[PDB]
């Protein structure tokens, strides 16, 4: 049966999908991430969102507003209404399978509404495909990829030529902040490869 | 975040071993989801982070993958060039180019909303920090625009059946994040991926650009630049966000450096320490790993070489003697609070000064606070994080190898001053504080240990359960939140492949409105404690062996 999900759990409770479409596989996975996680994924779609003041108050405000200064929601929304069909059943079913649990905890939410909810004050939403991809774009991507302190290191160079003149100052942020160094135990040995590209390290940008 | 793979070359009783400690920090409920998916091109099992579609973690009985954070540079800043005259438009290529903008509203429980705009130009949104009326500054993401493109490439590498099909989907993960890769054959593989900037001449990717157009990148590196290696001739691959490759830059965060210390190398150590090491052998790794302190292996020597020629009772010779007689694996007093062994503290001491002393001393203020940090620091609840290097005690670290080290000193850390003065002062600092706190007698010093804790908000600082769930383990172990190891086909076994992890504290979140903890709820808390694990199911049978319950679910699209 092309509509059949079977969910089967395993002595650790870990869920296990079978399905024979794309869209009914991550339906199912989606169903029992809101079993297992439904307040976990709640807050962290709020994390990722910028909309945790919503439920937790002026103390994330601060919070909220970086949140959003760090991303262009219209930019996902777009690379996700370019998604082939295929693709787009990843996230739609994934959404659909949360909804489906969803639906039936606030149907029934004396017996099967997470105490979190109860004790936050507020009750779980519907999901979309923008939801899900979020989880991943805001964490993997706006948090584990987005790592810059390049205005920090133009003052740190800056007062170091200060201190040290302009020759000496350079050659100090090289010593401290080096571009490479060779003798950096590397993942893959100088016999295997050797990065080809060269950089500046003289900010001739300016 | 660590991982090895151990290939054909250096497995015993199996083929290829895949052992992965992502570390993002400990947190209640798990870090990672576990699951399984069988049906439409999949068939896996594993483990993921905030449940992805993708599983980061995982295997599919032909081959498995894992990630590490890549820490490459593909970030730049580009500062634009702004007009009183012109709110809302950023100078490029010659012309007032209109930004891009956004109102957002804060809706504020018990609190009354806030609305304010969101700013963007085309190398990325702005900053909100060192804004002037001429000037703002625009975060460049190489990765911009293929956010999505990253998190199907982590889908559909999982149907991947070798290393071409893999190396495909690497391809298309613009995120920078090192991939790895194992098969039942023995071939193992690693990838350092990501989309990073084909930058203009003279770029110093260190420092921001200007915005005004002759600056832009040139476009996008081709995947032929990305550090790869597939089967290398050393048998095995280790990363723990060290460097991927020779020559190849970091991350430009101050903070962040690839330099001779590595704690890396305390992976590469045991792994060449035997020349074929089984899956128990690449397991137990985690549990060394996770108790070595990472800065006496550095330092030893040159601790070693101060006090070389001081007599017997100098008390700063007993304190570097104590730390020869010590492999640097921490280990809990019987009190469960208190280390055997006062070595980390005699380091963290000494480190402190010495970092005031060098380079603390020769950075200008505030800057100079940037590198004070030894790397012990921590709360009561212990870190949020792995244990590292710090930033200052790395370039401490060159400047102490002298001529032995490739970077040029152009300042003296030790401004002049010997050495072996300036290390024993330091030895002299640690001998006050140690025997004024802890008395004269070093053998019956119980210094305090590093603990753990499952936090209830997640690595945001966002609480994602309720502050009574945090969850505490006595002994802090620099390991990953979780830990998976794939054994490609294992000669003890009727599988060809056998696969475990550890999901702590358990499955399931799920507490019931009355305040019913689920069973799954932390069955796995002691288990990541002593470090053990549990078998991952992937073949039908052995799902269908160790089933607990099932449900069928009828659904039309
Ligand atoms: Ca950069």
């Amino acid at each position: 049966s092309s509509s059949e999900i079977k969910i089967v759990r395993d002595e650790y409770g870990m869920p296990h999908i079978y399905a024979n479409d794309t869209w009914h596989l991550f339906y199912g996975y989606g169903y029992v991430v809101a079993q297992d996680r439904l307040f976990q994924m709640e807050m962290a779609r709020r994390s990722t969102q910028g909309t945790v003041a919503e439920v937790l108050g002026k103390d994330f405000v601060k919070f909220d507003k970086d949140i959003r200064r760090n991303y262009w929601p219209d930019a996902i929304r777009a690379q996700i209404a370019a998604l082939s069909p295929e693709d787009m059943s990843i996230l739609q079913g994934y959404a659909d399978g949360m909804n489906a649990w969803i639906d039936k905890v606030n149907t029934n939410p004396e017996t099967l509404l997470p105490k979190q909810f109860n004790t936050f004050g507020f009750t779980p939403k519907r999901w979309e495909p923008f939801d899900v991809a979020m989880i991943f774009v805001g964490t993997m991507a706006n948090r584990f990829s987005d790592s810059t302190s390049e205005i920090d290191n133009l003052a740190l160079l800056t007062a170091l030529k200060d201190k040290y003149g302009v020759s000496q100052g350079m050659a100090v942020f090289n010593q401290l902040k080096w571009l490479v160094n060779p003798s950096a135990p590397t993942t893959i040995a100088v016999q295997e490869s050797n990065y080809p590209l060269k950089f500046n390290q003289q900010n001739s940008q300016t | 975040s660590n991982m090895w793979v151990i290939g054909k070359s250096k497995a015993q009783d199996a083929k290829a071993i895949m052992v992965n400690g992502p570390q993002a920090g400990w947190y209640a409920p798990a870090y990672t989801y576990g699951i399984g998916l069988h049906g439409a091109g999949y068939d896996v099992t594993g483990n993921t982070p905030f449940a992805y579609p993708g599983l980061v973690f995982g295997h599919n009985g032909v081959i498995s993958w894992g990630s590490t954070a890549g820490f490459g540079d593909d970030v730049d800043i580009f500062a634009e060039r702004l007009s009183a005259e012109k709110p809302g438009y950023y100078l490029h290529n010659g012309k007032w180019v209109k930004m891009l903008s956004r109102e957002e509203t804060i809706t504020v429980k018990n609190g009354q909303a806030e609305t304010f705009t969101v700013w963007r130009t085309v190398h990325g949104n702005i900053l909100q920090t060192d804004q002037t009326t001429q000037t703002a500054y625009a975060k460049s993401r190489a990765w911009d625009g293929k956010e999505l493109a990253s998190l199907l490439a982590w889908t559909h590498q999982m149907k991947a059946k070798n290393w071409q099909e893999w190396t495909q989907q690497a391809a298309k993960q613009a995120l920078t994040i090192n991939w790895y890769y194992a098969d039942v054959n023995g071939n193992i593989g690693y990838v350092h991926t990501g989309a990073y900037p084909d930058r203009q001449s003279g770029h110093d990717p260190r420092l921001p650009v200007p915005g005004t157009g002759k600056w832009d990148w040139k476009g996008l590196l081709p995947f032929e630049m990305n550090p790869k290696v597939y089967n290398p001739q050393s048998g095995y691959i280790a990363n723990w966000n060290n460097s991927p490759q020779k020559d190849y830059p970091a991350s430009d965060l101050f903070a962040f450096l690839w330099g001779g210390a590595d704690r890396v190398t305390e992976i590469d150590r045991l792994l060449e320490q035997k020349p074929r090491l089984t899956a128990d052998q690449a397991w137990d790794v985690i549990r060394q790993t996770s108790r070595q302190d990472l800065n006496l292996r550095l330092f030893l020597p040159t601790l070693q070489a101060a006090t070389s020629g001081l007599t017997q009772s100098d008390p700063r010779r007993q304190l570097v003697e104590t730390l020869t007689r010590w492999d640097g694996i921490n280990l809990l007093n019987d009190d469960g609070k208190t280390w055997q062994q006062p070595g980390s503290a005699i380091l963290n001491v000494w480190l402190t000064s010495m970092l005031k002393r060098t380079v603390v001393a020769a950075v200008p203020m505030p800057f100079d606070k940037w590198y004070s940090a030894s790397g012990y620091e921590t709360t009561q609840d212990g870190p949020t994080g792995s244990l590292n290097i710090s930033v200052g005690a790395k370039i401490l670290y060159e400047a102490v190898q002298g001529d032995k080290s490739p970077i040029p000193q152009a300042v003296d850390l030790f401004a002049g001053k010997p050495q072996q003065e300036v290390v024993l002062a330091a030895l002299e600092d640690t001998w006050e504080t140690l025997s004024k706190r802890y008395g004269n007698n070093v053998s019956n010093w119980k210094t305090p240990a590093m603990a753990l804790t499952f936090r209830a908000n997640n690595f945001f600082g966002v609480p994602q359960a309720a502050a009574e769930e945090t969850r505490h383990q006595a002994e802090y172990q620099n390991r990953g939140t979780e830990n998976d190891m794939i054994v490609f086909s294992p000669t003890t076994s009727d599988r060809p492949v056998l696969a475990w992890d550890v999901v702590a504290p358990g499955q399931s979140g799920f507490i019931a409105p009355d305040g019913t903890v689920d069973k799954h709820y932390e069955d796995q808390l002691k288990m990541y404690e002593n470090f053990g694990r549990k078998s991952l199911w992937l073949t039908k049978q052995d799902v269908e062996a160790h089933k607990e319950s099932q449900e069928v679910l009828h659904v039309q699209r």
